[PDB]
Order: C-alpha cells, then sequence, then structure tokens
C-alpha cells in the first residue's frame, strides 16, 4: 500500500508453524520502547525520519543493527543482511493500574517505568532474559512500595513468578486463570 | 433572521477601496468563528483570502429549529 | 547538521519537518518528545531542534499532565470526544493555515 | 469446540480454545514431545512418561 512510517503488523502463530495476520496499527503504541531498548531504534524518531522521506538504509536506528558503516550512503540489501542482527538482550513491559507519572528506579539503571492517572506501564531491560527478569523482580518488589502500583501490582507481581512466564509458555488466556 | 451570526460576521470585499464593486462573502474572524463553531450553526469554509484569513459563509442554517421554511 | 532541513539532505529525504503539531496526549507525547528529542539530541545535541505545536482541551489541563508544558505553541480546541478536539480538522486546519504548520503527529 | 478423547474404544467429549474446559474448571497443561517420552509440565511441576511390551515392525 506504500506505507510511510512506523507500523506494527500483528500475527497469531500456531504450534503447527502456521501464522495469521490480525491487523496493522498505522501509529505508535504505548509499549513501543520495548523494541527501542533491544533494537537501539528510537521509534518516534524513526516515525519522524520517514515523514521526511529518509530511506531505510539511511536510518541511524537501523544502521547499528545491520552492522554497517555509521556514515556511508550505500544501499543495504535487507534480505542479504538478515543474519547480521541477533537481538541484544530482553525487555519486559507490565501494565500497572499530573496524568502520567514516570517512576524511575534506583535499583537498576536498565529498568524504568511509569504509572498514569488510571493506568500505566513499566519497562525492564536486561542483558539477557534471565538478567531482565531478575531486574524486574527487584523492581516490582520495589514497585509495591510505590504508590500508583500497590494494589494493582500485587496480583500482578504474583503472576510474573509462575513457571509459565519463566518458560515463556503463555497464551491469551493465561493471566485470567492466574488470579 | 439568525441574529447571533448577524452581529458577529465581517465582510470580505471584492474591493475595499470601492464598496460599490461588490463584496465576496460574509465571514467570521477565527475568534468570531470559534464560538458558534462548537454549535453546528452554519456551514463555512476556513479560508485565506485577500491576504487575510476569513471564515467563508456557505450556508445559513438559523440556530432556532423551526424558524425556517 | 544545523537543522532538520540539513539532516534530510545528507540522508536523502524529501520533506523538511521543523515543526510538528501533536494531535495527541498522555505518555506518547512524553516518551515521544524525549525519544525524538533524545535522538535529535543524539543527532544535534539540541533538544529544541523540533518545535511542537499543541491543541489544549479543558479536561487534560487541570490534572497538570507534564507533556502540556513542553510544547512550543498552543491553540485551544473544544474538549471532549475526538470529534471536538484532536480530530477537529478545520480547527487543526485553522492552526495549520494560520501559523502555518508543516506536519501533524497523531 | 469439541475434541473427543477415546480410550481404546470410548468417547469422552471435551472442548478447547491453549485452554480446555473440562470437568473441574479450565486448566493448563503443557506438552514437550519426544521421540520416545511424553513430557508434561502443569504449572511449576514437571512429570515425564516413558514410551516402551509389544515389538511392532513399522513397515510392510
Amino acid at each position: 500500500v506504500g506505507y510511510v512510517s512506523a507500523g506494527t503488523v500483528e500475527y497469531l502463530y500456531s504450534q503447527d508453524g502456521s501464522f495469521y495476520f490480525l491487523e496493522l496499527n498505522p501509529r505508535l503504541q504505548v509499549e513501543h520502547p520495548c523494541t527501542e531498548m533491544v533494537a537501539d531504534v528510537n521509534l518516534p524518531a524513526a516515525q519522524l525520519q520517514i515523514a521526511m522521506g529518509i530511506p531505510l538504509y539511511r536510518i541511524k536506528d537501523i544502521r547499528m543493527m545491520y552492522g554497517v558503516s555509521p556514515w556511508g550512503d550505500s544501499p543495504i540489501d535487507f534480505e542479504d543482511s538478515a543474519h547480521v542482527p541477533c537481538p541484544r538482550g530482553h525487555v519486559i513491559a507490565a501494565r500497572i493500574t499530573g496524568t502520567v507519572q514516570e517512576l524511575n528506579f534506583r535499583s537498576n539503571k536498565n529498568v524504568w517505568g511509569y504509572f498514569s492517572v488510571q493506568f500505566g506501564h513499566c519497562f525492564s531491560w536486561g542483558e539477557n532474559r534471565e538478567e531482565a527478569i531478575s531486574n524486574m523482580v527487584v523492581a516490582l518488589k520495589e514497585l509495591s512500595i510505590r504508590g500508583d502500583f500497590r494494589t494493582t501490582v500485587e496480583y500482578l507481581i504474583k503472576l510474573l513468578e509462575t513457571e509459565s512466564f519463566q518458560m515463556n509458555r503463555i497464551d491469551t488466556g493465561w493471566l485470567d486463570r492466574l488470579i | 433572521l439568525a441574529e447571533e451570526i448577524r452581529h458577529m460576521f465581517h465582510v470580505a470585499w471584492v474591493d475595499p477601496e470601492d464598496p460599490y464593486k461588490g463584496y465576496r462573502y460574509l465571514y467570521l474572524t477565527p475568534q468570531d468563528y470559534k464560538r458558534v463553531s462548537a454549535l453546528n450553526s452554519v456551514h463555512c469554509e476556513h479560508v485565506e483570502d485577500e491576504g487575510e484569513s476569513r471564515y467563508k459563509i456557505t450556508d445559513i442554517i438559523g440556530k432556532e429549529e423551526g424558524i425556517g421554511p | 547538521v544545523a537543522s532538520p532541513a540539513e539532516f534530510v539532505t545528507r540522508f536523502g529525504g524529501n520533506k523538511v519537518i521543523e515543526k510538528v503539531l501533536i494531535a495527541n496526549n498522555g505518555i506518547a507525547a512524553v516518551k515521544c518528545m524525549r525519544s525524538i528529542r533524545r535522538w535529535s539530541y543524539e543527532m544535534f545535541r539540541n533538544e529544541r531542534a523540533i518545535r511542537f505545536v499543541v491543541m489544549v482541551t479543558p479536561e487534560d489541563l487541570k490534572a497538570n499532565a507534564e507533556y502540556i508544558k513542553m510544547a512550543d505553541h498552543y491553540v485551544p480546541v473544544p474538549g471532549g470526544p475526538n470529534n471536538n478536539n484532536y480530530a477537529n480538522v478545520e480547527l487543526i486546519l485553522d492552526i495549520a493555515k494560520r501559523i502555518p504548520v508543516q506536519a501533524v503527529w497523531a | 469446540n469439541s475434541y473427543v478423547v477415546i480410550m481404546n474404544g470410548s468417547c469422552v467429549e471435551v472442548d478447547v480454545h491453549l485452554l480446555l474446559s473440562y470437568d473441574g474448571s479450565s486448566y493448563t497443561t503443557y506438552m514437550k514431545e519426544e521421540v520416545d517420552r511424553y513430557r508434561i509440565t502443569i504449572g511449576n511441576k514437571t512429570c515425564v512418561f516413558e514410551k516402551e511390551s509389544v515389538m511392532r515392525s513399522p513397515s510392510a
């Protein structure tokens, strides 16, 4: 269709190995920093660059990821450089329930978050899955001591420690049975 | 007649330096427009015209329902 | 580069956006402003390279949401459901035609 | 909605969505499949089962 911006293509994937498209969000989502932290891609900045007509091979965010020169202008064959990116660590986002209060954590420099007035989201980065979950635990234990995330976060804090989350063996109905 | 608009519109002249040359349209300043604007009062077009920005009148509805044809 | 216009040339773009009108509220604007400004700071070492024009509804301001004060220019729009504010294209147009503006971020 | 588990010529009908609605409530069981073992994890618990009495040739 000639898309010109940041977008999210949503899919449902089955154990068979079959997948299905759900929708395209022609806009930013609230949880986009998850990608930003592992991709080192500033998404709203990327949205801005696209509106200026910057080709993908000329986007800074993309340049480090595809292992090329920081200032060259050579077009990149994105198919040919499929193997260069390997994700760098893990990010977990959790919805917790002014108007938007950014809750900064002293326990970890790689973890930050917010609660808004109403609802919010917290984002925890780590060098790898284990390290990021570890950082989340200390932050969420720290988070219960915080104000906007006390009642909401208790049932939530419980859910994150279950083996299913540890093993990434969850689905759309998971949380609803955890409480 | 819809007084509320009658009393706040401004005139967009064909030529200000000679009124007898006709006027182009009646309009509201954006401030004047910005008040009836909330209320489904007239149909206008925002316009920049003769240098100045005017709110061109396309139809008069008359806010009182029932005072029309 | 000295300005958003210079960035576009070096990297092969075709539309200069130096001023963005934000058709939105909440956390998006806060992460987005810092995120664009952080990248712009990363790119230009100046967080105000992209100025922001905002629309202000009665509802959002009394809570003193931090994102409101960051913007560079404001135009009051009617509050309430999206048919009255962020989506009021004519008022946006009024904002767009009067300033005028070069881009909208929703 | 309905899947029928058949034990050696029997029919018990359950339905799914992976969530299953069964007698009790809706429960979660997870499946790791192996060549010769059947390895089920039901929450924080693992149990492992063997595939092994008759020697069946596999081809005609």
